[PDB]
């Protein structure tokens, strides 16, 4: 049993590995495909609102900058 | 970044112009 | 080949850091998943805020239609 | 141990260094973006053309 | 001879280096575009604070005159 301990944490440390890989390509996955399309989409919605507030921006800034 | 229109409310003067006239020529 | 025990201890102690490591990355991941739900919820509140901003090229248009 | 594994794991601390240091970043960003939208985007756009808007269509509505 | 747990594990850690290095590249790019967006609102705020003093600003008109309106 005492050199049977060595290979059981050998196999620990594999399964270990695995897990943390698993783990780690899934937060790639995560932020690639989700977050940044959702900044895209909050850019454009910032956008959006910005051209719909162009007349304001122009009554403000011809009479008092 | 191009300003904006200085008249805010612009006046779809010539669309309307080139086909009422020829209307009213009608 | 070295002494039985330093191996097997060497092993525990990357065992427990390893386990930390298993438990901090699924941490990591429910951590950015609830960031992806509060950039949803923000951005729409923010599509939100769009729409009710739209009425008012919409009032333009009237105007310069009515004109 | 093998020579490999410890420069494995040796550039591996730097790498998840360099990780936390982006990922400091990356919170300051999106607090700071965050503000905008909760403060600016909601409480004082949102809310006062909101105000306007709905003030005039309960007006107008009245109106009949 | 050598124990095949070994290389496996080398193997493993290879990409998991390589994982990490892709994680690194996108966070990157995510803070790329959190600072240009927020460089491209800037001018939300200057939008939302003169909105805000102006409602003010008519609020108090309408306090300091008798001139404001009763609760439709």
């Amino acid at each position: 049993s005492k050199e049977e301990t060595l290979e059981k944490l050998d196999q620990e440390i594999t399964v270990n590995l695995q897990k943390i890989d698993s783990n780690l390509s899934f937060c790639f996955h995560k932020i690639t495909q989700d977050i940044i399309p959702h900044v895209a989409t909050y850019s454009e919605i910032c956008e959006r609102i910005m051209d719909s507030t162009e007349w304001l921006g122009t009554m403000f800034q011809e009479t008092g900058l | 970044g191009r300003p904006g229109e200085k008249p805010i409310i612009h006046v779809p003067k010539e669309v309307y112009l080139n086909k009422d006239r020829l209307d009213l020529n009608n | 080949m070295d002494s039985i025990d330093e191996q097997i201890a060497i092993k525990r102690k990357e065992l427990q850091s390893l386990q930390k490591i298993t438990s901090l990355t699924d941490g990591l991941k429910i951590q950015l998943t609830e960031l992806n739900e509060q950039i949803k919820e923000m951005g729409m509140n923010a599509d939100s805020v769009a729409q009710l901003m739209n009425n008012w090229d919409s009032i333009i248009n009237n105007i310069s239609q009515a004109s | 141990m093998n020579a490999n594994k410890q420069r494995q794991y040796n550039q591996l601390a730097h790498e998840l260094r360099e990780l936390q240091t982006n990922l400091q970043e990356t919170t300051k960003q999106l607090d700071i973006m965050s503000k905008q939208c909760n403060e600016n985007l909601v409480g004082q756009l949102g809310k006062v053309h909101g105000s306007w808007l709905i003030g005039s269509y309960i007006y107008y509505m009245e109106q009949m | 001879m050598e124990n095949p747990h070994e290389q496996v594990q080398a193997n493993i850690l290879s990409r998991i280096i390589g994982n990490v290095k892709r994680l690194n590249e996108s966070v990157a790019i995510l803070n790329q575009e959190l600072v240009t967006i927020n460089n491209r609102n800037k001018n939300l705020e200057i939008m939302g604070a003169i909105c805000d003093n102006y409602h003010s600003s008519v609020q108090f008109n309408l306090e300091a005159t008798n001139n404001k309106k009763p609760p439709l």
